[PDB]
């Protein structure tokens, strides 16, 4: 067990986003006291700031991290990484500090078919937001509620690849599932 | 469609305990969060917490975190609020409400009918109900007279007549006992060809009453 | 934490008039809502997130203002309006409700239906009389009601309540009921009310005669 420093907060302050400089940095990591941050400039690398671009491999440094004390943005990922591997362990979500003051959760325009962030139990603060990612499905089929610590949390989790392509495709819930609720297809992402 | 049918009032003397029910019909239960708010007679409403029926987590207001307790049954669709070391100050009306936000985004709210709560050092006693038969038009009604503690239920044929029925605020008597009165204007032309009932339940007291009112 | 001031408690005007009913806040909130109570029935959402009209509610309904400051507008005053308004916020996980505001609807002046009603013998057999006098419909909600046994006025053995303001025609109603022992009720006769009433020109009189 072991609580770093997340992007803004300590050291990580004036860096934009998680990258191939610090990324190491996250090594065996539990609770990450800040916000992630995973922005296209992780990818495209930056002149500017003396930064490499991220080897797509290092995000599964992120598998050890359970606990988000503020908030979660992930607006670049992976062209061809279809799911959010890395953050498979990732239980819970405090929100204690939110992007724009709302989203806690904020997964923009990426390519994800699937969202596997099949540990998360809780979100404690601030809203969810599931923007623009063409080809994202099973968010739908899940009970949102049950992740939440008030009536005030909601869900703007718009603009994807329409629930009917997904029926039409076949990208709903795995048989084996007890209808509450789907990460991705396989078994292993009953809600 | 969507309905929260609330358990019968009830009286209680200082120091008890109260589990106050709330039947949720109407909507898919596990999905919205469970709210109880408190409106002290003739006064306003005060917030005592939320429950979220799906995963169990709890939101109370300062003041409320000692005296109430919020729990489910999802089995049978039914929120429960209970009410510890019981005060001359806990008596009022005990709503529950499913308030929530939509998926949509749009917001989610719907209301109990209350459960009046009673705190006092006395003892149920239903009523007695007496006529006040027929005197253009001609004013007719019924007496609800002797029992505590508030509320009584008065409604004419049986939900059939609303149009002119004035049931009164009750008082309470120099005898430490409620006393009301439920009148109806109609047509004298009907006084010959129609029966005029009033139904009164007192539901503290199991007093159950249906008074045929006659001209006489 | 937050703390609500809503203003004002009360609130008299006309139909079609245009009625808002501010409530300040201590701290800085992030959402507004705004609740109906009619007399009797529970609290109904009219507007939620500080503007949003609820599903199915009018237009005269709206809700405005931002910061710490929230207003309350019903630009077209309807009878069925009657009711008292609740405003909430929702802040940091806790909610909090402001005073209320009762919105009462101001009208012509009407005249009471007077009706007077005896004891029922069913209760004269118990032991008991009661004497039930009803003004019917009537706008101011002041009035008197005196009750005159064998032409003698009567103090102490009389209670009254009057109704909230009709959600259709805008008015109230009073039962004053006169209570005397079985026994005080056979050694009279000739029980009446004087009613003195705004809309009335002189004090209409209803009685009967046993006793
Ligand atoms: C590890 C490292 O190179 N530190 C720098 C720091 O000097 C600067 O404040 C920031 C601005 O982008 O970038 C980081
Ligand atoms: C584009 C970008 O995020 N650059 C940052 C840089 O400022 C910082 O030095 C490093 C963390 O030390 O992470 C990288
Ligand atoms: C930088 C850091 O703290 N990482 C260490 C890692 O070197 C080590 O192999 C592991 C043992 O499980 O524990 C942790
Ligand atoms: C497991 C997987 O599919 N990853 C591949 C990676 O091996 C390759 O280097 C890259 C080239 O763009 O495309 C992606
Ligand atoms: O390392 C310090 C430097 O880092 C970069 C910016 O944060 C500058 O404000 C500062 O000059």
């Amino acid at each position: 067990k072991k609580v770093c420093n997340g992007i803004g907060i300590g050291e990580f302050k004036d860096s934009l986003s998680i990258n191939a400089t610090n990324i190491k940095h996250f090594k065996n990591c539990t609770s990450i006291s800040g916000d992630l941050h995973i922005l296209p400039v992780a990818f495209r690398g930056d002149s500017f700031t003396h930064t490499p671009p991220l080897d797509p491999q290092e995000l599964d440094i992120l598998k050890t991290v359970k606990e988000i004390t503020g908030f979660l943005l992930i607006q670049a990922w992976p062209e061809n990484r279809t799911d959010l591997h890395a953050f498979e362990n990732l239980e819970i979500i405090r929100g204690r500090t939110k992007q724009h003051g709302q989203f806690s959760l904020a997964v923009v325009s990426l390519n994800i078919t699937s969202l596997g962030l099949r540990s998360l139990k809780e979100i404690s603060d601030g809203d969810v937001i599931i923007s623009g990612n063409k080809n994202l499905c099973y968010a739908n089929t899940i009970n949102w509620k049950k992740l939440f610590g008030t009536s005030g949390q909601k869900t703007k989790i718009i603009s994807n690849r329409g629930e009917n392509s997904c029926k039409a495709t076949g990208q709903v819930c795995h048989a084996l599932c007890s209808p509450e609720g789907c990460w991705g297809p396989e078994p292993r992402d009953c809600v | 469609q969507v309905q929260l049918v609330q358990s019968g009032a009830e009286v209680k003397k200082p120091g008890a305990s109260v589990k106050v029910s709330c039947k949720a019909s109407g909507y898919t239960f596990t999905s919205h969060w469970m709210h109880w708010v408190r409106q002290a007679p003739g006064q306003g409403l005060e917030w005592i917490g939320e429950f979220n029926p799906s995963n169990g987590r709890t939101n109370y207001n300062e003041k409320f975190k000692s005296k109430a307790t919020m729990t489910v049954d999802t089995s049978t669709n039914t929120a429960y609020m209970e009410l510890s070391s019981l005060r001359s100050e806990d008596t009022a009306v005990y709503y529950c409400a499913s308030r929530d936000y939509d998926y949509a985004g749009r917001y989610f709210d719907y209301w109990g009918q209350g459960t009046l709560v009673t705190v006092s050092s006395a003892s149920t006693k239903g009523p007695s109900v007496f006529p006040l038969a027929p005197s253009g038009t001609a004013a007719l009604g019924c007496l609800v007279k002797d029992y505590f503690p508030e509320p009584v239920t008065v409604s004419w044929n049986s939900g059939a007549l609303t149009s002119g029925v004035h049931t009164f605020p009750a008082v309470l008597q120099s005898s430490g006992l409620y006393s009301l009165s439920s009148v109806v204007t109609v047509p004298s032309s009907s006084l010959g060809t129609q029966t005029y009932i009033c139904n009164v339940n007192h539901k503290p007291s199991n007093t159950k009453v249906d008074k045929k009112v006659e001209p006489k | 934490d937050i703390q609500m001031t809503q203003s004002p408690s009360s609130l008299s005007a006309s139909v079609g008039d245009r009625v808002t009913i501010t409530c300040s806040a201590s701290s800085s909130v992030t959402y507004m809502y705004w609740y109906q109570q009619k007399p009797g029935k529970a609290p109904k959402l009219l507007i939620y997130d500080t503007s949003n009209l609820a599903s199915g509610v009018p237009s005269r309904f709206s809700g405005s203002g931002s910061g710490t400051d929230y207003t309350f507008t019903i630009s077209s005053l309807q009878p069925e309006d009657i009711a008292t308004y609740y405003c909430q916020q929702w802040s940091s996980h806790i909610f909090t409700f402001g005073q209320g505001t009762k919105v009462e609807i101001k009208r012509t002046v009407a005249a009471p239906s007077v009706f007077i009603f005896p004891p029922s013998d069913e209760q004269l057999k118990s032991g008991t009389a009661s004497v039930v006098c009803l003004l019917n419909n009537f706008y101011p909600r002041e009035a008197k009601v005196q009750w005159k046994v064998d032409n003698a006025l009567q103090s102490g053995n009389s209670q009254e309540s009057v109704t909230e303001q009709d959600s259709k025609d805008s008015t109230y109603s009073l039962s004053s009921t006169l209570t005397l022992s079985k026994a005080d009720y056979e050694k009279h006769k000739v029980y009446a009310c004087e009613v003195t009433h705004q809309g009335l020109s002189s004090p209409v009189t209803k009685s009967f005669n046993r006793g």
